[PDB]
């Protein structure tokens, strides 16, 4: 959750691609953090 | 009128350079690894 | 006059550190250490 609000936020795209790869179910992108 | 535009091309250039600086330090966030506070 | 002579000082005094610290954050990206987003 956290961890990929904060990869968003700063372009690390490298974290994000190997964070959205393990699932295709897509429950993390739709989430709002505060 | 001369001391003016003096002072303003002396702000001007302030600004480009903190417009890069910005830049590279966005850059420096971007391309730094973390691994111990990863949360 | 000596108002803005005081000005133009501080402004200079700012651009000679803007460049300082730019040449250090330049510094900063050559010499860091890149182990997870190597492309």
């Amino acid at each position: 959750k956290s961890p990929l609000h904060f990869a968003a936020s700063y372009g690390r795209i490298n974290t994000c691609q190997r964070l959205l790869q393990d699932i295709s179910d897509t429950r993390l992108l739709n989430e709002g953090d505060l | 009128e001369m001391e003016i535009l003096k002072q303003k091309y002396r702000l001007k250039d302030l600004t480009f350079l903190l417009e890069k600086q910005h830049e590279l330090i966005k850059l420096i966030i971007q391309k730094m690894e973390i691994i111990s506070e990863t949360e």
